[PDB]
């Protein structure tokens, strides 16, 4: 039917503002004045923060504002703060249909440095008698969300059986992620220790496990 | 006060049919235009199907034009979505949304179903204890939790004492493995000097597979 | 990450004794002033103990000295509280709090720890099944709960489906009835279209007298 | 020895300012720059806003500061929002002992007057058997918080045995209340009908129930 073009991503420090463009067709946008703007967390559903064009729903600061030019409407958000952070698609009525646009992702810099805090589980019991062991790297509360994950055994790296998932954002804009090494029971015992070396801004931390 | 409840997501194979619908209260329903939006993983929102206050007029996107039916029934007040030959990229989750004036937008929300279209069966998870080590228990915290391995699809609850437990409370994203199954761990940090008379319990729920399963974790 | 997690609070008679713990994690125990702050029902803060990161040196609110001690040990990383000759306006959540610079301020807070201080004696709760209606569900949405009866002191945790279940579940504050028990009530509400297909399980925890009760919520 | 004084209360509607001054003597609030301030939302931990007089915390808004004039320190709140809605307490450092100040409570208003959703349950079989019988009324998001109960037993009003807490505001600062008819399984078996009846500005709701 067709699209309300958004920028994909858009970023600002605390205190600024940023706005946000939709452009569609004499159709939409420029269709009618019904145009909304959503705001949504990760997780959750859809918030209604602006209708027709330029009204704010109940309880949205005057922080946010939208307008409209031709065929492009804009959402502002002034005064930035961590919690504008989140996803925003504008919505128009378009006569047969409605759209939703193709969506925003609002990211608010500052936030300081965080360190991961790495926990490392050897293999269960229950999980060494089923004839299958997990060693389990987990990685939390780190800023930027970007780390690096090295496994050792002895000494000397291991590479084979790892599978790590991608930095995701906890709560707090600060960073989890996991990582995960399947090993034989009889691996596991074939080595005195086990590692999970976790770096993140040239610096490295590093736990280590041991069949015991 | 204002609420939409649905029900009626889950895993169905290529061809399928499933029925959503959305139970509402707090407001005048058969008064209120109502749509179905869904949300593919990672990705946008979109708007699927409208019915308006009455009934019988019905809009549908066309990437469902064919395949889906939106209804209602103002005297039950619930939303109906009925969606047959399903396809993988119909999987997202989905919401119903409310809207008084038309044109308006839509300000009532419900908590949204997931719907997975795969040719992958379900598969619950197994459950693991991840016992707290008796080493960083000279000092005064100590780490426990759960693995949860090898389940698809899409999601695992993890709850601990029932519950009541929700301080320290820890649970992981989920990683994707090369076999297509999931695997997650939740972690609680508690006071090493409870780890003798406090007894912690994970509490695993997978609906796909219809999977709850408590586990008690203890030291080792 | 940087977390503070304390036990041993309680109800206890006027004259006894308490001790409460924290353990810290996160962060450089050993380096950071520690207090406890207590909080009487509805009342404000009140600082009570310091003890600065060294350990020996301690600062008390004159309204707890000669009666309680903090300490500390810094290879535990763990601060105490021992709380002797207890009166009724000890009453309070006591919260655990840290700060790395003395004269900065505090901003590690543990979760609080509840101690009641009373001619007691605790009181474990009746719970009752809410039944939905068969009146109420014509319409989309059904009213279920738990009533959770003559408790005390405070407080009960409620849950849904041992933790399971969130959306559409409101428990509300308690009632101090003339008896000087205390007694509450959960409600869900849900499709009533889940109620022959959908278990409900009210999962209540009162700690003070070691009650969990699981009671499953049925139409009648 | 020493008390730092606070207002009691404040409010404020959407957009606007309110300062909250804390008086306390040369020995403390004059007699060191170690003021802080604390909000506090019901059930949760003090979270420490400024510091030092005039520094705020990692991600607290600009629309957050704090001032001194000599024995007086004020925090100033700007664009007052929903979220702001909680307690604050100053703090100083005096001497050989700190001392948290009397705590002010922050209104914010406006928000949309909201009529209660109220849900009334009968005794249960369970507590019948038990030869108890409880009349349950639950009343939930109003605004503003204040609403009254009546009860009734067929035609006509029942003043004995009710328990009625005191409304609280919900998460979102819309309150909830509950009211308890206690009765003896024969005088709930002795009427067609019991109602719960609960007014909030001038309108009435209804609800009631009976034995089968």
């Amino acid at each position: 039917q067709s699209e309300l073009t958004q920028p994909r991503s858009v970023s600002g420090s605390p205190g600024q503002s940023v706005t946000i463009s939709c452009t569609g067709t004499s159709r939409d946008v420029g269709g009618y004045n019904y145009v909304s703007w959503y705001q949504q967390h990760p997780g959750k559903a859809p918030k209604l923060i602006i209708h027709d064009v330029i009204e704010r729903s109940s309880g949205v600061p005057d922080r946010f504002s939208g307008s409209k030019s031709g065929n492009t409407a804009s959402l502002t958000i002034s005064g930035l703060q961590a919690e504008d952070e989140a996803d925003y698609y504008c919505w128009s009525f378009a006569g047969s249909y409605y759209v939703f646009g193709t969506g925003t992702d609002v990211t608010v810099l500052g936030q300081p440095k965080a360190n991961p805090t790495v926990t490392l589980f050897p293999p269960s019991s229950e999980e060494l008698q089923a004839n299958k062991a997990t060693l389990v790297c987990l990685i939390s509360d780190f800023y930027p969300g970007a780390v690096t994950v090295a496994w050792k055994a002895d000494g000397s790296p291991v590479k084979a059986g790892v599978e790590t998932t991608k930095p995701s954002k906890q709560s707090n804009n600060k960073y989890a992620a996991s990582s995960y090494l399947s090993l034989t029971p009889e691996q596991w015992k074939s080595h005195r220790s086990y590692s999970c070396q976790v770096t993140h801004e040239g610096n490295t931390v590093e736990k280590t496990v041991a069949p015991t | 006060e204002v609420q939409l409840l649905e029900s009626g997501g889950g895993l169905v194979q290529p061809g399928g049919s499933l029925r959503l619908s959305c139970a509402a209260s707090g407001f005048t329903f058969s008064t209120y235009q109502m749509s179905w939006v869904r949300q593919a993983p990672g990705k946008g929102l979109e708007w699927v199907s409208g019915i308006v206050s009455s009934g019988g007029s019905t809009a549908y996107a066309d990437s469902v034009k064919g395949r889906f039916t939106i209804s209602r029934d103002n005297s039950k007040n619930t939303l109906y979505l009925q969606m047959n030959s399903l396809r993988a990229e119909d999987t997202a989750v989905y919401y119903c949304a409310g809207e008084l004036l038309p044109y308006y937008g839509m300000d009532v929300w419900g908590q949204g179903t997931t719907v997975t279209v795969s040719s992958a069966s379900t598969k619950g998870p197994s459950v693991f204890p991840l016992a707290p080590s008796s080493k960083s228990t000279s000092g005064g915290t100590a780490a426990l939790g759960c693995l949860v391995k090898d389940y698809f699809p899409e999601p695992v609850t993890v709850s601990w004492n029932s519950g009541a437990l929700t301080s320290g409370v820890h649970t992981f994203p989920a990683v994707l493995q090369s076999s297509g199954l999931y695997s997650l761990s939740s972690v609680v940090t508690v006071p090493s000097s409870s780890l003798g008379t406090q007894t912690y319990i994970c509490n695993v729920n997978h609906k796909p597979s219809n999977t709850k399963v408590d586990k008690k974790v203890e030291p080792k």
